[PDB]
């Protein structure tokens, strides 16, 4: 996409 | 500890004077961003986070707190618009470049994503991040022998936040941004991972969507042979973006398609043509109908490589939008092609299926389609065969639609339709 978000780690 | 904290909490703890209280309530901050289900981004800006996050950037002697306040500005980066501007407004892109030279590789990553949405925000953005100096310290992290040794998933974050350098038009990136970026994108469209691979291809589909000079500058890169080879790739997520590049570049001039064919592309039009996802093969056709609008010599290499057949497939059996891409690419192929191209798309079977989509409740649909019957009839009285073809056309219930089309609302349409009549029937 575009913009992504993180969500883990 | 730090699980699903209150914004209240938070902000007690970022207001606190102790780094590690604060530490912990930006840990708490990045999880609740971090939550898929509605993150409150709207909260945490309001709450006024966002200055004291970017502060945090700068906290070399903290990395945690660099880290986390970095995940937590991504997260709200990746928002809306507002969202992404509220970080900007904090002062974010400079603390951000700065972090790119990070030891850290966790933290200097971070940066790297946190740029990427704010580049991929839209024209602005990705401009005001090249102004402050992004691109240099970007590609000093790719400047290593050998990708391969890069963390796989940093190697994408990398790929990904230059294809967002690279994308968006009105205006599209700085002409010397470029140049400056595509060495190294060139290198990553060699790179053997998937993703790396699709995202290098949508950059350059970003960088060759735009006038001739902008696709001349990726094509003098040599890159169309790679295009190629990724445009026969089993994962879909690479030929989609080849595809649409390998398509934009035949928008340019009769030159630099003649470099896509060179290259090999007309062998992968059997399988693109059929294939069974509906935007390949609205892509595809497209992409031939700007091919069927080059040289005769060219149009000859579609008839070479066997695709006309395959034109008469999707004229006849496909989704709407393909079937009027398919339309395109047959006017396109009647207006520049010589008498002998056009009496074999009437022997490859075009007239039958031309026919059945004249009665589509599209108006540039019929107007396509009457065109490529002018231009068909034109090539028979050539040949004096007009008959032969007013017969086919009537055989195939054809006549009657365009009878029809005399009554039809459009100027264009019943002229044209009334024309035919009055000149073959």
């Amino acid at each position: 996409e575009v913009k992504k978000p993180k969500i883990d780690e | 500890g730090t699980v699903n904290w209150s914004v209240e909490d938070i902000v007690k703890g970022i207001n606190s004077n102790n780094l590690e209280s604060q530490l912990q309530a930006t840990q708490a901050a990045r999880k609740l961003l971090s939550r898929e289900k509605q993150p409150p981004i709207d909260n945490i800006i309001r709450a006024g986070l966002i200055p004291k996050f970017v502060s945090f950037l700068g906290k070399t002697d903290c990395s945690p707190i660099q880290f986390e306040s970095a995940w937590a500005l991504t997260n709200i980066a990746s928002g809306t618009s507002e969202q992404t501007k509220a970080v900007v407004d904090g002062g974010a892109i400079p603390a951000f470049i700065s972090l790119l030279a990070s030891p850290h590789a966790h933290i200097s990553e971070q940066a790297v994503w946190a740029l990427g949405n704010i580049a991929g925000d839209g024209s602005a953005f990705r401009d005001l991040v090249i102004k402050h100096g992004a691109i240099d310290p970007l590609l000093a992290l790719l400047a290593v022998p050998d990708l391969s040794t890069l963390a796989c998933g940093y190697l994408r974050n990398l790929t990904w936040t230059l294809s967002n350098l690279c994308r968006n038009k009105n205006p599209a990136p700085p002409l010397d941004a470029v140049e400056q970026i595509l060495p190294t994108l060139v290198r990553l469209l060699h790179h053997n991972d998937p993703e790396v691979l699709a995202d290098s291809c949508w950059a350059i589909s970003y960088l060759t969507d735009g006038p001739n000079e902008r696709i001349e500058m990726v094509v003098k890169k040599g890159v169309v042979p790679q295009l190629v080879k990724l445009l026969g790739a089993t994962e879909l997520p690479i030929v989609t973006p080849a595809l649409r590049a390998i398509g934009n570049i035949v928008t340019g001039t009769d030159e630099q398609t003649q470099k896509v064919i060179d290259a090999g592309a007309l062998a992968v039009f059997p399988s693109l043509l059929t294939n069974p996802k509906t935007n390949i093969q609205k892509e595809a056709t497209w992409t031939m109908s700007n091919i069927t609008a080059g040289r005769q010599d060219q149009i000859q290499q579609v008839v070479n490589h066997g695709l006309v057949p395959f034109l008469v497939g999707v004229l006849s059996k496909a989704d709407f939008k393909t079937q009027k891409e398919a339309a395109w690419a047959i006017t396109n192929y009647t207006s520049g092609g010589t008498v002998e191209q056009i009496v074999y798309l009437v022997h490859c079977g075009i007239i039958e299926p031309l026919m059945n989509l004249l009665s589509a409740k599209d108006t540039k649909i019929i107007q396509v389609i009457l065109d490529a019957i002018s231009n068909i009839f034109q090539a028979a009285e050539k040949l004096g065969e007009t008959e032969k073809l007013s017969i086919m056309i009537e055989e195939c219930g054809g006549l009657d639609k365009i009878e029809a089309l005399q009554r039809h609302e459009n100027e264009s349409v019943y002229k044209a339709s009334l024309n035919l009549i009055e000149k073959y029937f």
